[PDB]
């Protein structure tokens, strides 16, 4: 009946309500070609979208519409929605309701503009905007627990206890997968593997997904890298060329735990989660320590849950029992939560309608959200 | 309609409940209404929006707690109606208000308007067959089995001393103060902020009570303890962060003896006990000195009775046998005597029936109590 | 007996010694 | 050794210094320690690597600013020692610490450990002959010339109302809340991210303070301003890029009156002013209402004094003469009174001498301040 559409900054995920996993999965990209006066043969698309842009990557200027969970170009975001509904899902938006997701502490105008596009342009019967962390917690099954959500757009934390979100203890963070990908691309240039153009941005992204892992101890990993060359793995590109890097596997995702490398002057993901828990009430800290949930693609590095356990225990008192909930399906946890929320019978009375939107306007969504 | 009557022992700190002819109250829980601070975004949360009893004790951090009674005087009448409804409801008693007669309790010399409005609640909103209101001192002596006795009690709200002699309560010898356990806990909180560790929220306030219950003692000589340097004992929170209490643990209960510390010139516990014996007649004084009974929670401090003896030795006439008695069950002494009073056959004569209340009104309730 | 709060070794009472 | 004594008006936001008997403090600079983010490659650069005062204000963007003092409680003691050393150095005062006595200032109801550590710094690291710690309320009344009146103050750290009647400060009626200018500036930043124009860096944080100082106002009726739609007035940043502020300008300083917005159940300024008057004895209340003195920078919002009076009219008893007075120099109120107090001949009796500290220790400082 209802459609769930997790508009992620990287991978735009979408499908149906009451499902195990999403059908439509693709990178939210809109590649426009090299505009030269020379002609093109047997016709082509003026602006590609999704997997088509990824396939024909070499030529196209890959521009993401969402930057840090914030929609910059709205015409680009409108084309991706259109690509999700008609091409991938093969179903009109007028029949099915549409669950959407944004990160917490976003601009207030973005929900209003997102909702305006759904009702005016797409003619949706009913829509809703949920917090990503709330859905990630709902996919995991627990009512209680903090959610250290981390995608390519935005890392953020939302502490919740017994089905009561703590909006003032929320802490949004500028560090994310895209900033890690840019950092890996820079340190690759330092060892003679220069990647300037946006076509190579996806190759270094794919290198980041495969090889990189979170260090248990950084100074120890740096010492072993200098001594031995067993850690130095090789990755072959789409092209037959193959490259080898030693230091850059553990050093790339260390930027999460040490933002000083990127030049952000912010708290690391390990202590940002701690600072979120300390901002909550003193009586409900034990359960937040016990249910330290992870979600998103930036939590898919091997050994990240072990590093979070080391750092949070180091920050917190010795008496506390720290525990990180790190499921196998944490990459697609936000969408799974939306599918379970859409499947419930209580959610049928929580939708916005066309008549309610015509009466109120875009400002009705802020009341419905939280 | 003479079913097994209910014994509701009221009080600002704790509210005891149960049936007549029992050894100990089965239903003891703290007297406050808890309502959630935060927003409930996620479904499957703690329903009701009003938390009383063990749910409120379990989920403190969510709830903005507020005490309905201050100094044995209910300020918020809607909150006490909800608590008395919760007492009767299926979560505690599992019985109707229509079946059983009610035994209510109040501190002496309280506002008569509050006693009238209490009766109005039990007769109109609840449909009670018969109500009876009684004193704390008379009930404490019922539990011990005595008739002669000065009852120095110290609850959360009120401290007072009613001198009874062979079943003759002297109303004009009653000495009362509005300085008690809550003010000592509030005074301890103020000291802890001066030490360093700040507590401000209402859920966060009950941690200070738990510190006061556990780690506090009364020094026999306070000037000697001042001149000496303390050891600074530790305490663990529900969070796990350690707190060095210091001299605030011994200086906190000095509010009971020196009420000039809070900045409110009253008599004090020891002076109230002496003044109650002095205001009574000449021949009754020596019997009243021999029978001094203790009750309430703020008599449970370490070295309380030892210091209360020494203060009586300082004030009272020389070469007189002082005996400050104090049963094992001091906290439930008032409830036990009510259960004993309810079980006796004379109880039927003392109460105010619903028919008598409908005919006369408030005047009949004022006549039957005294 | 059963219930949360009790005091162990305070004694029932504190009494002054009786002289002749 | 009785030289012209130094006044050091301590504060979280701003620190003000000079000598006794002067009309206005000559040396007003912000209380923080800027340290450079970027690496210094080229020679002939800014030397020292620890920036305090006008150099730090001039070169914001280079320096990672961090405040040592939060809520009148120094966390980083090494930074405050460097600030006090910078005050005494040739860049500001051009004097030795050994010659002059010191008048330090602190907020009421602070941690006593900070007061001892403050004294240790002045007596041992600096070699001060005599030190004296005083309250902000008592000094503000010295500046005006009065003895009676409540002193409502609101700087960057603390908001506290001290009722003083004819040279008698009542310590048990001193109300305090940790909801001052810094929390308002932090709440404004969070609102500007909701508007769209996000700020994250520490040098970039002081732009929000400049926005808070310039373009903000406290409305009389907040519900009426919520129903009406704002005009979205502009403000130009130090760069040049314009910012449409919107409803974030007026809802930001509402935090001072409504502390539930940030997520911390406290009194608020208007409740603290009433509560301080109500905690005092009956006969002094009407004189305390007639004499209300404002102070600090967070009382300088547009329509603040008008809102304070409306809130006092709502809470306080009817038909009572309310009068909220203030000095012309509200920021320099506490320093001028200290300079007056220092120049008095009695000041010699009040202070803690170096010899007295070496003999006794912390006890003599706790005996002389209060």
């Amino acid at each position: 009946a209802a459609l769930v559409v997790d508009n992620g900054s990287g991978m735009c995920k979408a499908g149906f309500a009451g499902d195990d996993a999403p059908r439509a999965v693709f990178p939210s990209i809109v590649g426009r070609p090299r505009h030269q006066g020379v002609m093109v043969g047997m016709g082509q698309k003026d602006s590609y979208v999704g997997d088509e842009a990824q396939s024909k990557r070499g030529i196209l200027t890959l521009k993401y519409p969402i930057e840090h969970g914030i929609v910059t170009n709205w015409d680009d975001m409108e084309k991706i929605w259109h690509h999700t509904f008609y091409n991938e899902l093969r179903v009109a938006p007028e029949e099915h309701p549409v669950l959407l997701t944004e990160a917490p502490l976003n601009p207030k105008a973005n929900r209003e503009k997102m909702t305006q596009i759904m009702f005016e342009t797409f003619n949706t019967p009913a829509m809703y905007v949920a917090i990503q962390a709330v859905l990630s917690l709902y996919a995991s099954g627990r009512t209680t627990g903090i959610v250290m959500d981390s995608g390519d757009g935005v890392t953020h934390t939302v502490p919740i206890y017994e089905g009561y979100a703590l909006p003032h203890a929320i802490l949004r963070l500028d560090l994310a997968g895209r900033d890690l990908t840019d950092y890996l691309m820079k340190i690759l240039t330092e060892r003679g593997y220069s990647f300037t153009t946006t076509a190579e941005r996806e190759i270094v992204r794919d290198i980041k997904e495969k090889l990189c892992y979170v260090a248990l101890d950084f100074e120890q990993e740096m010492a072993t890298a200098a001594s031995s060359s067993s850690l130095e793995k090789s990755y072959e590109l789409p092209d037959g060329q193959v490259i080898t890097i030693g230091n850059e596997r553990f050093r790339c995702p260390e930027a999460l735990f040490q933002p000083s490398f990127l030049g952000m002057e912010s708290c690391g993901i390990h202590e940002t989660t701690f600072n979120s828990i300390m901002k909550c009430d003193v009586d409900i800290r034990k359960d937040l320590y016990a249910n330290t949930v992870l979600s998103g693609g930036t939590t898919m590095y091997p050994g990240i849950a072990d590093r979070m356990q080391k750092e949070i225990t180091a920050l917190a008192p010795s008496t506390m029992k720290i525990k990180i909930i790190a499921p196998p399906e944490r990459k697609y946890s936000v969408w799974i939560g939306g599918s379970i929320l859409a499947s419930l019978s209580t959610f049928q009375q929580m939708w916005i309608s066309k008549q309610e939107y015509d009466e109120s306007g875009p400002s009705i969504v802020h009341r419905k959200c939280f | 309609i003479a079913n097994q009557p209910v014994v509701i022992d009221n009080g600002s700190g704790v509210i005891k409940a149960g049936f007549a002819g029992d050894q100990i109250p089965k239903y003891c829980f703290p007297n406050y209404v808890g309502r959630p601070k935060h927003v409930r975004v996620m479904a499957g949360a703690l329903e009701g929006d009003i938390f009383i009893g063990p749910k409120a004790e379990e989920h403190r951090g969510l709830l903005s707690i507020r005490y309905p009674m201050e100094h044995g005087i209910v300020k918020d009448w809607n909150d006490m109606e909800r608590i008395w409804q919760y007492v009767y409801s299926k979560e505690q008693l599992q019985t109707f208000s229509e079946e059983h007669p009610v035994l209510l309790t109040e501190a002496p010399l309280n506002p008569r308007k509050n006693r009238e409005r209490a009766a109005e609640v039990f007769f109109e909103t609840f449909n009670v067959p018969a109500l009876f209101i009684s004193m704390q001192a008379v009930l404490s002596l019922y539990a011990t089995g005595r008739t002669t006795g000065v009852v120095l009690d110290s609850g959360d709200g009120v401290t007072h001393a009613v001198p009874i002699y062979e079943g003759f309560a002297m109303p004009h010898s009653i000495m009362r103060i509005d300085i008690a356990g809550r003010d000592v806990s509030r005074f301890l909180r103020l000291y802890l902020r001066k030490e360093g560790y700040d507590f401000h929220s209402s859920s966060e306030f009950e941690i200070v009570k738990a510190i006061k219950e556990r780690a506090c003692y009364l020094s026999i000589n306070p000037q000697k303890d001042e001149t000496l340097e303390t050891e600074k004992a530790q305490y663990y929170l529900p969070d796990g962060s350690t707190i060095e209490i210091g001299p605030s643990r011994f200086r906190a209960p000095e509010l009971l003896f020196r009420p000039d510390l809070i900045g409110e010139e009253s008599e004090g516990i020891h002076e109230v006990l002496v003044f109650a014996i002095q205001k009574s007649d000449m021949d009754l004084r020596r019997t009243l000195f021999s029978n001094i009974v203790l009750s309430g929670g703020s008599t449970l401090f370490k070295g309380f009775g030892d210091r209360l003896l020494s203060e009586v030795k300082k004030l009272a006439p020389k070469d007189v046998k002082i005996r400050i008695s104090a049963p094992q069950e001091r906290l439930y002494s008032t409830w036990i005597g009510g259960s004993i009073l309810a079980s006796l056959d004379t109880f039927k004569k003392m109460w105010v029936s619903k028919k008598e209340y409908e005919e006369d009104g408030a005047r009949s309730i004022h006549r039957k109590t005294f | 007996m059963a219930d949360p709060k009790y005091a162990d070794l305070p004694g029932i009472a504190r009494n002054e010694p009786d002289v002749y």
